[PDB]
């Protein structure tokens, strides 16, 4: 479980590339399981930046 | 004439030889007969279906 942004999203998956699949979070090849996201503006963003 | 009996043996063997090494050279429907230039121009994933 992380927060990334909405584009970033695309990077988890197996067998992408891409620095968040690269130097942050390397998926398996073999992977078997779910990738879950969701919008969290409301939650993770704050004003003057979080 | 006459020993192209034992000359024929000799012609088939090398044909079948010269057919299987030639066959390295076809791509199957794949990017590329070249299986380092697969791997050298294509990502995890794409390489692996070539």
């Amino acid at each position: 479980s992380f927060v990334i942004r909405g584009d970033e999203v695309r990077q988890i998956a197996p067998g992408q590339t891409g620095k968040i699949a690269d130097y942050n979070y390397k998926l398996p090849d073999d992977f078997t399981g779910c990738v879950i996201a969701w919008n969290s503006n409301n939650l993770d963003s704050k004003v003057g930046g979080n | 004439s006459a020993l192209g009996k034992l000359q024929d043996v000799v012609n088939q063997n090398a044909q079948a030889l010269n057919t299987l090494v030639k066959q390295l050279s076809s791509n199957f429907g794949a990017i590329s007969s070249v299986l380092n230039d697969i791997l050298s121009r294509l990502d995890k994933v794409e390489a692996e279906v070539q």
